[PDB]
């Protein structure tokens, strides 16, 4: 509770040297990217006075065509994140960084009598072509030096089964522009994997059911785990994930691929899934691709090629490249050849940049006690990870926003790396921490960027290709240049085992927290995961069937005993899961993650085994807990018969012969309270919910956006979520395998808006515009309109929600205190509501009147493009699309015109401004029943 | 009704006890058990009440 007479005396800082560029009050986008997997994203980033605010994609990189991913767009908060490392600690002893480089070009002087026989490197699977050239220039310097490349989920299987298949090593490039049938078993290529932008959009672009399409993507998905690939999946199959190693097999004999000797009988439902599927392939064969997971083992990528190239998709739909990467022969096999040489003392100098391999390794390989055996082991990380506390020692991490470096995206379009802000805490990146150990310290990341570029530009001058580098942020001029393969047959000529019988637990990365190297990131950890809305707990999710025969509930908490090692694991229930197995989620136990990640419970990465890291059949669940909190935030999750009013879905057997089938005829209701006329801008927006796949991205990008406060796991679970925009799963049907619709609900900005009549203050009143507007200041924390709103959209800041993660709510000692890292994330034109103010989605008025005011300021109009909501231009697949709708030549006026548009709740004449798209999802004619 | 139940007063004390009681379960029926489960079931909560 603040009170005085006059609020204090506001201080007005201008520059001291104010840049040519820095406008005061306008957002000054930049063009950079971010290392997700090594490759890039290519980002946009909202850069309002040399600090980031928001991020964005940049509409000219392929990985992400204008859209960010989940993790992608809350890594502005893993920045601004005060449990950051803000000073490099020597043995635990907080230490200066000009101390390191004494300690580490005094154990180079010490590498160099050996010719750098102890100077291994455990970065993670890093594609920046600066550097792997200064990983060149450091292993021939040091010859005898090793850089094993160790990522937790990177292309393990999927880089050593393309050797297999094809001799040398390839990097595949899946192309879903040209490709109307895709069988992609247990791919979750619309995932936060590198390329899940673009494989999400060019997916979606396939099934943009409009007033006359008829032809629309299949993507049959064979996946144990119902996963956000299984949203826009037509025909998922919920397999045993032991059976997918031999699902593929089946595939490519009906597929005439000569020697692949397929074994272990499928079922009666999955094979009738792959004669479907196979009989769908052969047709169409060069309109078609045979996606594989990661999770699967090295030979199922053989065959994902082998079925690929036999249907002709080589050089149309799937593309061998040089690999983007450095080595694609790292990973788990790297970590544990590392970690046998910090066995016996062989290896003095470990600098392990980003891997994190003490919290990552899969319990098998020893690494938390094979640390401490060497005499220097460094560290360079934003967090300071569980390695950091057992590591010697640590430099701080130079988070991308704040790094001179670049990036290399697939099919090779290097990014620069653009640093937006000077690092708030002094950074030293990978780049600056080579230079330490190369021998080139006081030479900055900037300076041997250019000093690479140079070279590797031979065309014209430097500045005018550095700064149209800089600008586009896209080179697009190292694009990996194609490979002829040969596709060497017989390398499925080996049978397929004995099939195990028991439960099986299927390692999975979380959509939301990809590794763990993201826990402490407050926003993607509130965001609900996509199928189970859990927020803040890792669950050992089971199908109903698998759950009922062991006895479980929602609630208890097993004891995952694989292979010798228990976890404690709670327990939730997923209808659409397979039966008899088990999944987890990667990255969630972190003993030293910071303030946030600090003990989520059930570290799934102490199960693995290193030589079955991504799924095994040896699991023992034995219920050893009674009840858990699970906070979720949807509730039921069940279509109540309230089809019509939640998202209306169809099938495109039924969309061809009736395009009006479920568009109700419904005469014009009456409406006794007036009717008022929006003769400027009409604010409307038109989600089409046919290719909303649960990303969640919206959800992250509304709080990126507006300033949404992080709640804790101990009030979402009593439904105090702050979410403005919502993706609800419904699972119709069948219990063990139900089909699945998402409808993202957020303020449909009614016209005759229920929740305004009922402000007794006034405060949530409607626009000229058309759109609720909700005033954060006039709120005295009434909060009957949420009672008043039908859809339940408006969210209450019933504590003082700010900074929760880092200081509790349920206190108010520190309320009106707020943390000085966290206040530059937060939008300089969005109200950072104070406790009692209701919220709701407010078209992101921010964007639209820093837009209008800029365009009454210019005397012109609007542009159709101009205004895109935070949700709209971060969208992968496009689901959204806001805009004016008397603009009468509007990318929504002419989206609200479709067979399949209908508003949620229209029994009720609230005249919603948002319109959703029904799900169309093509069923084959012989695989439906 | 019965003015058996009426005239006893331990019937009217117990009767009244019985409707401040209940009457206070009908303005729980209005307001939590028709708010906690209504129009789209995504927003079905339960509001346990605390100890404040
Ligand atoms: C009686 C209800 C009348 C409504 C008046 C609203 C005053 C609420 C208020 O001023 O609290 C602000 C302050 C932060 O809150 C506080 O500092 C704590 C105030 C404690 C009030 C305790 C006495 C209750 C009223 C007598
Ligand atoms: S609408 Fe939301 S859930 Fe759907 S694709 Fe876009 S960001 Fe993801
Ligand atoms: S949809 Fe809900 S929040 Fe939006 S105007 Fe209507 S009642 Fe208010
Ligand atoms: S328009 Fe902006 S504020 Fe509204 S729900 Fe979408 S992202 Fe959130
Ligand atoms: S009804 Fe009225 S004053 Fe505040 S939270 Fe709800 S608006």
């Amino acid at each position: 509770c603040q009170f005085a007479l006059k609020q204090p005396q506001e201080k007005i800082v201008p520059y001291v040297r104010q840049p040519e560029e820095i406008i005061h009050g306008r957002p000054l986008f930049f063009a950079t990217a971010v290392t997700f997997a090594g490759f890039g994203v290519g980002l946009l980033v909202e850069s309002h006075e040399g600090r980031p605010t928001k991020i964005e994609g940049n509409p000219d990189h392929p990985a992400s065509l204008g859209s960010t991913d989940l993790i992608t767009q809350a890594m502005i908060l893993t920045m601004y994140d005060p449990d950051r490392s803000q000073a490099p600690t020597n043995a635990g002893q907080e230490t200066t960084w000009d101390a390191f480089v004494a300690a580490a070009t005094a154990a180079m002087q010490a590498q160099t009598a050996k010719q750098g026989a102890g100077l291994r490197v455990l970065s993670g699977s890093l594609t920046s072509p600066t550097l792997i050239a200064q990983k060149q220039q450091l292993l021939t310097q040091f010859p005898q030096a090793k850089w094993y490349e160790y990522e937790p989920v990177g292309r393990d299987n999927a880089n050593a089964g393309a050797r297999l298949a094809f001799g040398a090593d390839v990097h595949t490039i899946y192309r879903l522009d040209t490709a109307k049938v895709i069988v992609g078993f247990d791919a979750d290529f619309t995932a936060p994997s590198p390329t899940g932008v673009r494989m999400a959009r060019q997916l979606a672009d396939g099934r943009r059911i409009r007033k006359g399409t008829k032809e629309v993507n299949r993507l049959y998905l064979a996946e144990s785990t119902p996963s956000i690939t299984g949203l826009l999946a037509d025909h998922r199959l919920p397999v045993r994930s032991s059976q997918i190693e031999h699902l593929v097999r089946a595939l490519a004999t009906l597929v005439g691929v000569p020697n692949v000797a397929a074994g272990a009988p499928l079922s009666d439902t999955e094979k009738k899934w792959v004669e479907a599927a196979a009989k769908d392939l052969q047709a169409n064969r060069g309109a078609c691709v045979v996606l594989v997971g990661e999770s699967q083992p090295p030979v199922v990528h053989a065959l994902g090629h082998a079925i690929n190239a036999q249907l002709g998709n080589v050089g149309s739909t799937v593309v061998y490249t040089e690999p983007v990467e450095d080595d694609p022969s790292g990973g788990i096999a790297a970590l544990s050849a590392l970690t046998q040489e910090m066995n016996a003392g062989t290896v003095e100098v470990l600098l392990m940049i980003e891997s994190n391999p003490v919290y990552n390794a899969p319990a098998d390989i020893p690494f938390a006690e094979a640390l401490a055996k060497v005499p220097l082991s460094m560290h360079v990380g934003l967090y300071r990870d569980e390695t950091a506390q057992q590591s010697v020692w640590h430099i701080n991490g130079a988070h991308f926003l704040e790094a001179w470096g670049d990036v290399r995206a697939f099919d090779g379009t290097t990014t620069i790396v653009q640093p937006l802000i000077a690092p708030l805490y002094n950074g030293k990146s990978a780049i600056e921490v080579l230079n330490v150990l190369l021998g080139k310290p006081q030479e900055t990341g900037y300076q041997t960027l250019t000093a690479y570029w140079q070279t590797q530009d031979a065309s014209g001058n430097f500045r005018v290709f550095w700064n149209t580098a800089l600008h586009d942020g896209v080179i697009t001029a190292t694009q990996a240049r194609s490979r002829q393969v040969t596709l060497q047959q017989g390398f499925a000529d080996a049978a397929p085992p004995a099939p195990t019988q028991g439960l099986e637990i299927v390692f999975r990365p979380d959509p939301s927290l990809w590794d763990g190297a993201f826990a402490n990131n407050a926003w993607l950890q509130e965001t609900p995961k996509p199928y189970t809305k859990l927020t803040w707990d890792n669950v050992a999710l089971m199908s109903v069937r698998t759950a009922n025969a062991l006895g479980l509930k929602n609630g208890d908490v097993v004891r995952l005993t694989y292979q010798g090692r228990s976890v404690d694991a709670p327990v939730w229930v997923q209808p659409g899961h397979a039966d008899d197995s088990v999944t987890v989620h990667f990255g969630f136990g972190r003993t030293a993650a910071g303030r946030v990640g600090n003990n989520v419970g059930f570290n799934a990465y102490r199960l693995r085994t290193s030589a079955t890291p991504w799924f095994g059949v040896g699991l023992e669940v034995a219920k050893v807990g009674e009840n858990y909190k699970l906070a979720s935030t949807q509730g039921h999750f069940l279509m109540e018969g309230r089809k019509k009013d939640l998202v209306r879905y169809g099938t495109l057997a039924e969309y061809v012969e009736d395009e009006k089938f479920l568009q109700v005829e419904k005469e014009e209701p009456i409406s006794l309270i007036g009717e008022y006329e929006y003769n400027g801008y009409k604010w409307g927006m038109s989600i089409d919910l046919n290719v909303c796949n649960s990303c969640n991205a919206c959800v992250v990008a509304c709080q990126s956006e507006n300033n949404i406060p992080v709640v804790g796991k101990d009030e979402v679970w009593l439904g105090r979520e702050m979410h403005w925009i919502r993706i609800d799963q419904y699972y119709v049907g069948d219990e063990h395998t139900p089909n699945v619709y998402n409808m993202v609900m957020l303020c449909q900005q009614c016209e005759h808006a229920p929740c305004e009549i009922v402000c007794p203050v006034a405060a949530t009143v409607h626009d000229a515009e058309g759109l609720n507007n909700m005033v954060y200041n006039r709120c005295v924390g009434t909060k009957y309109c949420s009672n008043n709103c039908p859809y339940k959209v408006r969210r209450f800041n019933f504590l003082q929600y700010q900074d929760v993660p880092y200081r509790s709510p349920i206190d108010a000692s520190t309320e009106n205190d707020s943390i000085p890292v966290l206040k530059m994330m937060r939008n300089p034109d969005v109200t950072v509501r104070a406790r009692g103010v209701m919220e709701k989605c407010t078209f992101c008025v921010q964007r639209i009147n820093e837009a209008r005011i800029q365009a009454r300021t210019e005397n012109r109009r609007i542009a159709d493009g101009e205004i895109m909501t935070a949700c709209q231009q971060v969208c992968p697949t496009q689901a959204i699309v806001f805009g004016d709708l008397n603009d009468p030549q509007a990318r929504v006026v002419d989206l609200k015109e479709q067979p399949l548009k209908y508003t949620s709740l229209d029994k009720l004449n609230t005249k919603p401004r948002v319109s959703y798209l029904a799900k169309i999802k093509n069923l084959n004619p012989d695989l439906a029943e | 009704w019965f003015k058996r139940f009426r005239v006893s007063l331990p019937w009217l004390f117990f009767i009244s006890i019985c409707i401040n009681i209940g009457m206070w379960f009908e303005r729980w029926v209005i307001i939590v058990l028709s708010l906690h489960r209504d129009f789209l079931p995504s927003s079905w909560g339960y509001y346990t009440p605390s100890v404040w």
